[PDB]
C-alpha cells in the first residue's frame, strides 16, 4: 500500500492511511509509521485526520522507549487543536487520537487476533462500523467493543 | 654489468605493487560481495575479474622465472588463515614478506615445488568458506603459466591442476546449491578452464574421457543450477566437435532449448559462428547468412586479433555460394589484408563469369584451402559460377544462341547448353521460354509485379525491426 | 538421508528460481512503478 | 575484450567494386584501344 498512498486524489491516501491503521496495529511496526509521517502534511484536510487516528493505533499501550515517533505526534496532536487557523475537522481527530492513545488508562488495546489462532468478533465488528464516523456520530461508540484488556492475572481457583 | 645490475632492482616491486593489491582489492571486495548481495551474481568483480585476468594476460601475467616475484605463487596460495578474523594476521604476513624481498634476495622456487604449494590450500584447513576465492588464487599463477609451453614434466603439472580444481569442484557441487553465488561466479572460471583444457590437450592429446565429464557438467547444469555455465558449455563441446567428425550437426537441435539469456554478450555470437559453418554444411545459406552477419555486427570492439578476423573470413563464403555478394575490401583491415590475398583473389575470380579463371584458382591457391578446411564449398560453388554466367547472359541479351554461347562459357557442347537453362527454368533463374528447332533461345522482361511483394515482404522486417528499437529503448529508459 | 539433503537441494531450488523469476519480474515491477511515480507526478 | 575465442587464433569501396571489374577486365585501357583500329 506504499504506492497507494501516494495517489493523486485523498480519498484512496484515506482509505491507505486506514488500512496501515487497522492492520498494524497489534504490531510496532516502524515502516508503517514512516509511511504516516509525510500523510499529515498532505494539504487536503482530512486526510491529515485519516493519519492522525491510524497513528493512534499504531501507538497503543507503546510508550517512547517503542518507537521515537510517539512523543513527535503527541506534541502535533495538542499544535493542530490548538491552532485556529487549521481545520476544524481535521483537528476532530486529534483529541480522538488523544483518546486512543489513552484508552482504558493506558491499560488496555485492540487485538483483532487472539494468540489462540482466531479473530475476536467484537473488535472487528466495532472497529469496521467504526470505519466512517462522519456519517453517524454515535457510530464512534462501537469502537469501544474494539478495547480488549491486556493483564496478568494469577487467580488460582474460584474466589 | 654495473648498468644492467641497477636496471634489475626496479621491475620487481611494480607487479609487487599492482598484482599485489590487485587481487586483494578485487577479491578482496568480492569477499564480502559473495557474502551478500548477490544480486544476481553481481559480483561486479567478476566483470572486473575479466578485466584482471586479460590485465596480466598482456603485462606481466604471473612468471617466467624472472628470479624476483616467482615467489608469489606460493605466497597467495599459503595462510588463509583461516577463519575470516584470523585473516588479519594472514593480510599482514603478505607484506612481511615484502620486506623480506626488499632486505635479501627473492627466493624462487615452482615446477616441483608447486606440488605442495598447490596442495598448501588444503593443509592451511581451510580457506574455508571461498571456493572460488582459493580456485582464483590457485589458478591465477596457473593460467599464463600455460604460456611457458615447455610441455615437459610441468604439463602432468596442469593435469594435478586439473585434479586439484576437480577437487575444488567437488567442493562446488556439494557445498551450497541453495543460492549458490559461488557457481555463478565460478561458472566465468569453469568456462575459462575447461578452455585451458583443452588449450593443454591441443598440445598432447584429444580429449575423449573429458567430454564424458563435460557432459556430466553439461547435462548436470539443467535444471538444478545453470547461470551462464552451460552457454559456454555448449561452445566447449561444439568447438573440437567441429573440428571432430561427426554428427555434432544435429546435436545442437536436441540441445535447445536456446540457449537463453544470451551470454556473455559476443560470447552467444561466436557461438552463432561455429553453428553458422555447422548450418552450411546443410547448403541453406538463408539460415546461414544472418548467422554469420550478426556474428560479425554483435563484437565490439576488439583489438585482439586475427579471429575476429577470420570470422569474417568465413562470413562472406555463405554469400558467394549465394551469389550475391558485396565487394569484401569494405571490411579491409591491414593485418586482414595480408591473409586472405589468395583468398580474395578466390572471391574476385568467382564473380566472373569465367570458369577457366575460377579453376586456375583452386589449382594455384589450393594449398591454403587445405589448412582452412574449407574445400567443402569448393565443389558446390562451381553450380553458383554458371548459374552467375547464365544470369548475366539472360538479362543482357534479347535472344541468344545455345550454339554461340559455350564457346563464351568455356561450355564445350551443345548438349549442356539445354541442361544449364533446363535446371535455370526449374529453379526461377530465367523466365525465358526456348524453342528448339536449330535450336535459339529467346528472353523476354516481365515487370509491374515486382513493388508489389518484394517491398512489403521487405517492410514486414523493416517495421517489425524498428518496433524492436523501440521496445529495446524503452527498456534501458526505464530503469531511472 | 537421500530424500532428503540433497534433495531438498531440488526442493529449496524451486525457492532460489522462484526468487530469481521474481527479480527478473520484480525488476520489470520497479522499473513499471517509476512510471506511477511519474505519471502522478 | 580480450576474453574467450579472440586470443585462440561515399565511400571509394563501392566504385572499387567496378574498379575491380577493370581489373580483371579489358586492362584500362589505351593502347588495345588503339592497336583495334588498324586490324580492321
Amino acid at each position: 500500500v506504499s504506492l497507494l498512498s501516494e495517489s493523486y486524489n485523498p480519498h484512496v491516501r484515506y482509505g491507505a492511511a486506514m488500512a496501515l491503521g487497522i492492520c498494524c496495529a497489534g504490531t510496532g511496526n516502524k515502516e508503517a509509521i514512516n509511511l504516516l509521517e509525510p500523510m499529515t502534511n498532505d494539504p487536503v484536510n482530512y486526510v491529515r485526520q485519516g493519519a492522525l487516528i491510524a497513528s493512534a493505533l499504531i501507538m497503543i499501550q507503546q510508550t517512547e522507549i517503542t518507537c521515537p515517533k510517539v512523543n513527535q505526534f503527541r506534541q502535533l496532536y495538542s499544535k493542530v487543536i490548538n491552532d485556529k487557523h487549521d481545520d476544524v475537522m481535521a483537528k476532530f481527530g486529534a483529541i480522538l487520537a488523544q483518546g486512543i492513545l489513552d484508552a482504558g488508562g493506558h491499560n488496555v488495546t485492540i487485538s483483532l487476533q487472539s494468540r489462540t489462532g482466531h479473530t475476536h468478533m467484537p473488535s472487528v465488528v466495532g472497529v469496521l462500523v467504526f470505519t466512517q464516523f462522519w456519517f453517524w456520530f454515535p457510530l464512534s461508540h462501537f469502537l469501544s467493543l474494539a478495547y480488549t484488556p491486556t493483564c496478568v492475572i494469577g487467580l488460582n481457583k474460584d474466589l | 654489468p654495473p648498468g644492467g645490475g641497477e636496471q634489475e632492482p626496479p621491475p620487481p616491486p611494480a607487479p609487487q605493487d599492482v598484482e599485489m593489491k590487485e587481487e586483494a582489492a578485487t577479491g578482496g571486495g568480492s569477499t564480502g560481495e559473495a557474502d551478500g548481495k548477490t544480486a544476481a551474481a553481481a559480483a561486479e568483480h567478476s566483470q572486473r575479474e575479466l578485466d584482471t585476468v586479460t590485465l596480466e594476460d598482456i603485462k606481466e601475467h604471473v612468471k617466467q622465472l624472472e628470479k624476483a616475484v616467482s615467489g608469489k605463487e606460493p605466497r597467495f596460495v599459503l595462510r588463509a588463515l583461516r577463519m575470516l578474523p584470523s585473516t588479519s594476521r594472514r593480510l599482514n604476513h603478505y607484506v612481511l614478506y615484502k620486506a623480506v624481498q626488499g632486505f635479501f634476495t627473492s627466493n624462487n622456487a615452482t615446477r616441483d615445488f608447486l606440488l605442495p604449494f598447490l596442495e598448501e590450500p588444503m593443509d592451511t584447513e581451510a580457506d574455508l568458506q571461498f571456493r572460488p576465492r582459493t580456485g582464483k588464487a590457485a589458478s591465477t599463477p596457473l593460467l599464463p603459466e600455460v604460456e611457458a609451453y615447455l610441455q615437459l614434466l610441468v604439463v602432468i603439472f596442469m593435469m594435478n591442476s586439473k585434479r586439484y580444481k576437480e577437487a575444488q569442484k567437488i567442493s562446488d557441487d556439494l557445498m551450497q546449491k541453495i543460492s549458490t553465488q559461488n557457481r555463478r561466479a565460478l561458472d566465468l572460471v569453469a568456462a575459462k578452464c575447461y578452455y585451458y583444457h583443452a588449450r593443454v590437450y591441443e598440445f598432447l592429446d584429444k580429449l575423449d574421457v573429458v567430454r564424458s565429464f563435460l557432459h556430466a557438467r553439461l547435462r548436470t547444469a539443467t535444471l538444478r543450477h545453470d547461470a551462464d555455465g552451460q552457454a559456454t558449455l555448449l561452445n566447449l563441446l561444439l568447438r573440437n566437435y567441429l573440428h571432430y567428425s561427426l554428427y555434432d550437426q544435429a546435436e545442437k537441435l536436441v540441445s535447445k532449448s536456446v540457449f537463453p539469456e544470451q551470454a556473455n554478450n559476443n560470447e552467444w555470437a561466436r557461438y552463432l559462428y561455429y553453428t553458422g559453418r555447422i548450418k552450411a554444411i546443410q547448403l541453406e545459406y538463408s539460415e546461414a547468412r544472418r548467422t554469420m552477419t550478426n556474428a560479425l555486427r554483435k563484437a565490439p570492439q576488439h583489438t585482439a586479433v586475427g579471429f575476429k578476423q577470420t570470422v569474417h573470413k568465413l562470413l562472406i563464403v555463405v554469400e558467394l555460394l549465394l551469389g550475391e555478394i558485396p565487394d569484401r575490401l569494405q571490411f579491409r583491415q591491414p593485418s586482414l589484408k595480408r591473409s586472405l590475398m589468395p583468398y580474395f583473389l578466390l572471391t574476385q575470380a568467382v564473380r566472373t563469369g569465367n570458369l577457366a579463371k575460377f579453376n586456375q584458382v583452386l589449382d594455384q591457391f589450393g594449398e591454403k584451402f587445405q589448412a582452412d578446411g574449407t574445400y567443402t564449398l569448393i565443389i558446390r560453388l562451381r553450380h553458383n559460377v554458371i548459374k552467375t554466367g547464365v544470369r548475366m547472359i539472360s538479362l543482357s541479351y534479347s535472344r541468344i544462341s545455345l550454339a554461340d554461347i559455350a564457346q563464351k562459357l568455356q561450355l564445350d557442347s551443345p548438349e549442356d547448353a539445354e541442361f544449364i537453362v533446363a535446371k535455370a527454368i526449374r529453379d526461377g533463374v530465367i523466365e525465358a521460354s526456348i524453342n528448339h528447332e536449330k535450336g535459339y533461345v529467346q528472353s523476354k522482361e516481365m515487370i509491374d509485379i515486382y513493388s508489389t511483394r518484394e517491398p512489403q515482404l521487405a517492410f514486414h522486417q523493416r517495421i517489425s525491426f524498428c518496433l524492436d528499437i523501440h521496445n529495446m529503448s524503452v527498456k534501458a529508459m526505464r530503469f531511472p | 538421508l537421500e530424500e532428503g539433503k540433497a534433495g531438498s537441494g531440488l526442493r529449496q531450488y524451486y525457492l532460489s528460481k522462484i526468487e530469481e523469476l521474481q527479480l527478473i519480474v520484480n525488476d520489470k515491477s520497479q522499473n513499471l512503478r517509476r512510471l506511477q511515480a511519474q505519471r502522478n507526478e | 575484450m580480450s576474453e574467450k575465442k579472440q586470443p585462440v587464433d561515399e565511400d571509394n569501396w563501392d566504385d572499387d567494386n567496378v574498379e575491380d571489374d577493370f581489373s580483371n577486365q579489358l586492362r584500362a585501357e589505351l593502347e588495345k584501344h588503339g592497336y583495334k583500329m588498324e586490324t580492321s
